[PDB]
RNA sequence: AGGGGAUCGAAGAUGAUCAGAUACCGUCGUAGUCUUAACCAUAAACUAUGCCGACUAGGGAUCGGGUGGUGUUUUUUUAAUGACCCACUCGGCACCUUACGAGAAAUCAAAGUCUUUGGGUUCUGGGGGGAGUAUGGUCGCAAGGCUGAAACUUAAAGGAAUU
């Protein structure tokens, strides 16, 4: 059971809807995803954010349950949430795999770059593909960002959300970073609010 | 010498995984045939024969020596590889060093009696590899392994004393024979038989319990 | 066109088996595969199953739990003697521990293992293991 | 599976997958073990002990693993209003 | 070599030998 | 063995199309198997616009263009470079 | 024909990820200075692999490059990850803290958080 | 057997080219290509994939039909029509990504539900040549069609990918 204190409060339903995490993609809709909640006339879809909270920290129960807090890591492909990532790499430990992922790093044993993970974070299924299919051979548990026009195969967590926007992205990564460190104990109360902002794990332009 | 550098070297140079059934039960990602050696010391190597392949090219040929090797202990560890290489010593040494690290447990029972040990298979089984499937049937006692002389041998250090086989196909492809078996001793666990029909609590894998005893 | 109900209807949930399904949704309902789940459910082999009625012929919805890799049925009602009960065992099912061939008789219908038992041969239904 | 005398031969009696009751292969090489914490009245998170999942990978090949998982936890009251069994 | 001249040759065949039948019968 | 999905050219629940004649060499290609390539040019040759435009009647203004459908074989196909033979991997683009 | 080869690229970054304050921007001061460290047995090899690093050392001080971690890439990596935005936090800001929101946002506000701040335009 | 008979055009007459060209290249040109009444019953007549019936991963576009949404237009904005948009459905020609499955692969949502072999039914083949030939019947004015071998000979033919 849960406290119930996990509630979406407004506070956190106010960041999610400003950042844009609801809209979703075109008509093109894979039926493997039941969470879509009606759409605008135009074309949009619109996805329930309660759903996207309340299987976040799912997400975050299965990440923090790992013993070490080092074995976790995450995948960037797509250079759009570049710095996301190493914000997570720097907060709760972890080794980033940002940037190029090398093709090999899971099944060989004699390569530099070869690490063993037990959990996996990837971003767009789409962009990386190459990281779930490798991953695949080696039967670890892997995370998704998708969302409702993204493939949904090979994954147990599948994270509804939206990825393209840069309010969308670096809003969910620092939230799934956020309740994490909060499940492990480091910040104590859970109502205390964070002293660090998503938009660090925004990318700048330049 | 081994300074391991994977996971499960280090567990079994410090002792605590005992016997090869932990990680059959648990499935883990083992590639390191340092690990099959100790923990069976008794597994005895066989070859079928060597197939030559040239490549063909701009001027003459090359011809390699492709060794197929089967290992196993005839008690229940079997374990198939093929490799090619340039001379019969490299492709021997290479065929069973794959080999052994593709040892595949077989579910032993009877055509069904019930008063001693295991001699046969529970069910019919079989594995289609290329053009080729072979069936095993049990047996009553004492009727032997009736095989194709590759095969036969293949069960023989099975620990299976005898199973009737049925082949289809260009069984002169020797290859494909093995292949087509080694996965249908491998399916022979795949078959939901009613004795195993009561579920069980899911055992924790022993890697995370010996956390502290892994890299670094 | 519709030849046997009982083939037609075992092949999906056979079909639901191969892809996973714990339900299966099956409408040839007729009362010979009535009686195919009476003595399928005896042994505890699936779950719940449900009988929907009405005017018309119906539809069978079951709940199966995923313990099953395999069902058949033997299409030309074959006629079976006693002595090729043990025939039929051999060449169709993994073994005598289990396998049940499914037979109907002027008594019944109910597996092969108590008819031998009844010690009377009847008509081949099937075979479920 | 026993004999006549008392022993119950054969060994690694292979696990079941917690989602649908199909017999993991040793050289299966997708099935994952997923363990979930407990939450004692404060928050924190105990270590020592978990709840086991074992999911075999014929559920993964096809992408429902994550369909899966939902029930297993709101069967075990892991979860609360996710997955609705009427669609 | 093409299968319409094995066929024209065979039928070149059949018309001298069927010349040569209603020349005898 | 077989080449491409559709066999021919996109032949499927038809059977039968009115054949065509090829425009440089006089081949009975049918309808859709016969490539068709648009020729949109002026009236005029590349540039050179200006020049008949300092001996146009009006102010110019006239701007035609010339429209037309190229009928042809594979044969001339392949000499006129216009389509080349491509990889299996680049086969399945249209 | 000045493209270097592999010898010398894969020798050249084994030492500035030890070696960052010895390979002074000054050719002449580490032209020599990589035989005391690095064992060449030719007085023409040790010139251009010693030409290489000292090449790198140009453009790294313009920027960063791929693949080098010489120490202290990750400490600059370590610097720019605690931007920490003051004021624009994206919450209770960038409007008059309520959302604009659509007609239809208001029905997933209200299935179980109606009580937070809404402005439907 | 007639009507018709402009182009093209088995035959042929011709001009090149070639050592040879009665072929490829150019010009005439008969039968024919058009139609009427009657035969001819053949093809790469191919989706080289028999028909009937159930189930099985998804996505979009497209033909016909229907349903609902003050939907947007179309007059005498409006009543209806008509064109569309959105959502769904049936019957279709079918596509695009994957493979639990099959296949020897080329690949296939059928070539899957075939060794865990069985839904029902019709037809075809048992190495390649001889030979779709001989002969015997049978339809046809004929050209030809249907059925259809044997003697003899060979250890290789054939299908799929690779350097």
């Amino acid at each position: 059971s849960l406290p119930a204190t996990f509630d979406l409060t407004p506070e956190d339903a106010q960041l999610l809807l400003a950042a844009n995490t609801h809209l979703g993609a075109r008509n093109v809709q894979v039926h493997q995803e039941p969470y879509v909640f009606n759409a605008r006339p135009d074309g949009v879809h619109v996805i329930n954010v309660g759903k996207t909270w309340e299987k976040l920290v799912l997400a975050a129960r299965i990440i923090a349950a790992i013993p070490n807090p080092e074995d976790v890591v995450a995948i960037s492909s797509r250079t759009f949430g570049q710095r996301a990532v190493l914000k997570f790499a720097a907060h709760t430990g972890a080794t980033p795999i940002a940037g190029r992922f090398t093709p090999g790093s899971f099944t060989n044993y004699i390569t530099r770059s070869f690490k063993e993970p037990r959990l996996v974070i990837v971003t767009d299924p789409r962009s990386d593909a190459q990281a779930i299919k490798e991953a695949s051979y080696v039967n670890i548990p892997v995370i998704a960002l998708t969302d409702l026009d993204s493939p949904s195969e090979f994954v147990d967590v599948a994270i509804p959300c939206n990825n393209r926007g840069k309010h969308s992205i670096g809003l969910i990564w620092y939230l799934l970073a956020r309740e994490v460190l909060r499940l492990r104990g480091a910040l104590v109360d859970r109502t205390q609010p964070w002293s660090i902002m998503p938009d660090l794990y925004f990318y700048r332009d330049p | 010498g081994w300074v391991p550098v994977t996971k499960l070297g280090r567990l079994v140079k410090a002792g605590k995984i005992t016997t090869i059934e932990e990680i059959f039960l648990h499935s883990l990602p083992v590639k390191e045939f340092q690990i099959i050696d100790t923990l069976l010391p008794g597994l005895q190597d066989e070859v079928m024969n060597i197939k030559p392949v040239q490549k063909q090219t701009r001027a003459g040929q090359r011809t390699r020596f492709k060794a197929v090797v089967v290992v196993g202990d005839s008690n229940g560890h079997v374990g198939l590889g093929i490799k090619t290489a340039k001379e019969v010593a490299g492709a021997i040494r290479a065929g069973i060093i794959i080999a052994k690290l593709s040892v595949i447990p077989i579910r032993r029972g009877y055509w069904g009696t019930n008063l001693g040990q295991p001699h046969s298979l529970a069910t019919k089984t079989t594995g289609k590899c290329g053009s080729v499937t072979v069936r095993l049937i049990p047996a009553p006692r004492g009727s032997g392994i009736v095989a194709s002389p590759a095969v036969k041998k293949l069960l023989q250090l099975a620990g299976v004393e005898d199973v009737y086989t049925q082949s289809n196909g260009k069984t002169r492809t020797l290859e494909n024979t093995l292949k087509a078996a080694f996965v249908a001793i491998g399916n022979t666990y795949g078959f939901l038989t009613p004795n195993l029909w009561a579920e069980q609590p899911l055992p924790v894998s022993p890697l995370d319990i010996y956390s502290d005893e892994a890299s670094a | 066109t519709r030849s046997s109900v009982l083939a037609d209807a075992l092949n999906a949930i056979n079909n639901a088996e191969k892809t996973g399904k714990r339900q299966v949704l099956i409408r040839p309902s007729s009362k010979v595969i009535i009686k195919f789940l009476q003595v399928m459910q005896k042994h505890g082999y699936i779950g719940e199953f449900e009988y929907i009625d009405d005017h018309r012929s119906g539809k069978i919805v079951v709940q199966l739990n995923g313990r099953l890799n395999k069902c058949g049925v033997i299409s030309p009602r074959f006629n079976v003697k006693i002595g090729d009960i043990e025939k039929w065992t051999a060449n169709l099912l993994p073994a005598r521990q289990f396998g049940y061939v499914i037979l109907t008789t002027s008594a019944g219908i109910m597996d092969h293992e108590e008819a031998r038992r009844k010690h009377v041969s009847g008509k081949i239904l099937g075979f479920v293991y | 599976m026993e004999n006549d005398k008392g022993q119950l031969v054969e060994l690694y009696v292979p696990r079941k997958c917690s989602a649908t009751n199909r017999i993991i292969k040793a050289d299966d090489h997708a099935s994952v073990q997923i363990n979930v914490a407990k939450v004692d009245e404060e928050g924190r998170a105990i270590p020592g002990e978990y709840v086991t999942y074992a999911l075999s990978g014929y559920v993964r090949s096809r992408g429902e693993s994550d369909d899966s998982l939902n029930r297993l936890a709101q069967n075990d009251g892991l979860l609360k209003n996710v997955w609705s069994y009427s669609r | 070599m093409r299968a319409k001249w094995r066929k024209k040759r065979t039928r070149r065949l059949k018309r001298k030998r069927r010349k040569v039948r209603a020349r005898s019968k | 063995p077989k080449k491409r999905a559709s066999n021919g050219r996109n032949k499927k629940g038809r059977g039968h199309v009115k054949p065509v004649r090829c425009v440089n060499c006089s081949k009975s290609i049918p309808k859709d198997k016969a490539i068709k390539r648009m020729a949109i040019r002026n009236i005029v040759e590349a540039a050179a616009v200006r020049d008949l435009s300092e001996a146009s009647v009006y102010p110019e203004y006239a701007l035609p263009k010339t429209y037309n459908k190229l009928h042809y074989c594979v044969s001339c196909a392949i000499h006129a470079r216009i389509v080349r033979v491509r990889s299996r991997e680049d086969r399945k683009n249209r | 024909g000045r493209v270097r080869t592999k010898t010398v690229k894969r020798a050249s970054k084994a030492l500035i990820e030890r070696y960052y304050p010895k390979l002074t921007l000054d050719f002449q001061t580490n032209k020599r200075l990589c035989d005391e460290i690095a064992t060449i047995q030719s007085k023409r090899l040790r010139n251009k692999i010693a030409g290489y690093t000292t090449h790198l050392m140009k453009r790294i001080q313009k920027g960063p490059v791929r693949g080098i971690s010489f120490k202290l890439q990750e400490e600059e990596r370590e610097r720019k990850d605690q931007y920490v935005p003051e004021v624009s936090a994206l919450d209770l800001s960038r409007s008059n803290g309520v959302l604009n929101v659509d007609n239809q946002t208001s029905d997933l506000v209200k299935s179980l958080g109606l009580k937070l701040p809404l402005s439907v335009i």
